[PDB]
């Protein structure tokens, strides 16, 4: 169960930027759109959480 | 100060002959350069620029494009490569330049991520998506950058 | 033939000719209009038309921009001779086309020294060079599909 | 060719004409003597030139260096043929001109005699290393308004 | 522009840690080697290190750095007896190390002498106390990347 076996901190969330300001873009028409987030992990149970492979 | 005067060693190789094949000249047909920027350093050699692009024109000069502040146009569009020398030797800066139109070798002078070409005027950036190849999968920004086309 | 232009369809009423360098040949061959990535349910036609003034923004493809007068430089103009019939459509594939500029010997527009300029779509006009130009700085002896080293 | 209709002076002068002694290379072609824009007989700009310094413009037209950086004057240049009798010298005027390529004496007035810039006057003045290219080896006389051979 | 420094960006290459000084023996009393100095495999911060220089934060295990450079203690700062490390995150051959305490060359990290505190990219820097510890060389200002016998 997801929620379980890890958590997710977020340093900071998905934001978008728009960029006329950056050198390559700003010559031309061109717009640059990043979209970015930075995040983190916490694992609140990475000692367990079953897993296979069949061998099947 | 500064190197660009008499005698100076290469950044782009010298005399170079068969380096392209329908993109670039495979005859020696340098030429005298009119600079733009070249940055901290004359005729190159540092973070910023690295000896810039020229276009031919009739006469005994070629010279700037100018393309500023790192715009680019795809396929061929000329680079500078090579340098070639008759009283003095290195790559611009009122010496001989062998140009091509996007042949080889090039090799410019940045830090980390984009290198990339250099124009006179702006900082090392590499050009994006919409002005050189946006062909298949492929990666490149403005943070992006090797030392060939992309 | 005649006026085919498809059905088994071989003239094609439209001749554009591949003029090998100078100094060391150049080539290059005609080009789609693709926005980015190579182009699905066929690449569609040519976004190079015989006399029209282009410049590639990527690199197997052609599109639109108009080179602007005012400081001497390189080609990207890909002036191909007009075909017979078709002037002011452009030209669709299937017929001949070619990329002629960017260290190759060239087609110009123009008769005497007295020139103006190209539209896209294979028509002539008349204007005079300020906040656009088209083909090299006239010279002696040039006259319409003729050869300048650019 | 070459014609006696116009304006016979050199506009915004200082030496006005002036006749270079040694022949350098000949690129005799024609051109329009019309200063920046197509038609535009006279302009803002005009500087002294005869020998002097001079850029060509896309298009027809080849005119005055109307820049105050970026083209840095070291190495070969473009001059006017002054051999043929030309408008006044060099520019001025509409009309045919035939210019030559670099091997004449062109004028300084700063304290350049083998490191550079471009005055937009298109005369020629004091380098300083740093982005500005390099004449030769080569040393010339300073006494100001003095002849230098490139 | 952008440049990665530590974290296994930086390639410091390989030395030898069976030259200069005393060799012990293979036995235990050692400490275990993964990428991480308390932290888990693919999450440690790393120096200039190579081979030489590790310092235990949280449990048995080694990765460079980390670890108040007030007092050092633990039997000089760990040496390799008889396997020489092929990763330059300074130590992090996924094994358990049998560690010597012989005088054994290494390699350090940071500017300045290490008697500060610790940086978190894994390095020293001065702290508020002085005159704390050294370590290897003395006499003789240390700089980011020297090669130290202890």
């Amino acid at each position: 169960n997801t929620v379980y076996v890890l958590a997710d901190p977020e340093f900071v969330g998905v934001m978008p930027i728009r960029q006329d300001i950056q050198v390559i873009p700003a010559d031309k028409p061109e717009e640059l759109r990043l979209g970015w987030v930075i995040y983190e992990e916490l694992g609140l149970a990475v000692v367990n959480s079953l897993a296979i492979a069949k061998i099947s | 100060p500064y190197v660009r005067l008499g005698y100076e060693g290469i950044l782009n190789g010298a005399h170079d002959i068969d380096v392209a094949g329908l993109n670039g000249v495979e005859q020696l047909a340098g030429k005298f350069a009119t600079i733009g920027a070249n940055g901290v350093k004359l005729a190159g050699d540092n973070g910023t620029n690295a000896v810039g692009l020229f276009r031919e024109d009739l006469g005994d000069m070629v010279n700037a494009s100018e393309k500023a502040s790192f715009y680019f146009r795809g396929g061929e569009y000329y680079v500078n490569i090579s340098r070639t020398s008759l009283t003095a030797a290195g790559i611009a800066a009122g010496d001989e330049i062998t140009c091509d139109a996007d042949g080889k070798m090039i090799k410019f002078t940045g830090t980390g991520k984009a290198l990339g070409v250099v124009t006179h005027v702006g900082e090392y950036r590499a050009g994006n998506m919409y002005e050189k190849a946006t062909q298949g999968v492929t990666d490149t920004d403005t943070f992006i950058g090797f030392i060939m086309y992309v």
